[PDB]
């Protein structure tokens, strides 16, 4: 068979099926292993929904929350984020 | 590095030092912060084979960041301040 999933989707690891959203995002499934970086060779890790955290990083661009500014010189909050 | 491949604890574990913290503080939340890594990591596999839907181990994990949080106390505007 196939096993690799409709190309609105993805399979994992073993010919699973995730949402093609879940590969390169941020969370850590198993497209490979987790589909994260090793997968879409992270293009500036995701240019969908990006915000740059701590000097330069990627994280979630809805990470706000709060309503006030995140990462910069500390993480964006660690607090109503999860 | 090899051992923390996430950001999402490199995050916190910087965080938590930036805000200064002894090293006894630090071993113990290093070892918290593994318990909670390796969860999240078999969490997420158990959730993609089903075995967690409703939010079972999540709320169990909750339970703990609460008892984390009232041990070390690493929130940020949890409403005020
Ligand atoms: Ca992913
Ligand atoms: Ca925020």
């Amino acid at each position: 068979s196939a096993r690799t999933c409709p190309p609105n989707q993805f399979s994992c690891a073993s010919g699973r099926c995730i949402p093609i959203s879940w590969t390169c995002d941020l969370d850590d499934d198993c497209g490979d292993r987790s589909d994260e970086s090793a997968s879409c060779a992270y293009p500036t890790c995701f240019p969908l929904t990006q915000f740059t955290c701590n000097n330069g990083r990627c994280i979630n661009i809805n990470w706000r929350c709060d309503n006030d500014n995140d990462c910069g010189d500390n993480s964006d909050e660690a607090g109503c984020s999860h | 590095g090899e051992e923390f491949r996430m950001e999402k604890l490199n995050q916190l574990w910087e965080k938590a030092q930036r805000l200064h913290l002894p090293p006894v503080r630090l071993a113990e939340l290093h070892a918290d912060l593994k318990i909670q890594e390796r969860d999240e990591l078999a969490w997420k596999k158990l959730k993609l084979d089903g075995l967690d839907e409703d939010g079972e181990k999540e709320a169990r994990l909750i339970r703990n960041l609460n008892v984390i949080l009232a041990k070390y106390g690493l929130d940020g505007k949890k409403d005020a301040r």
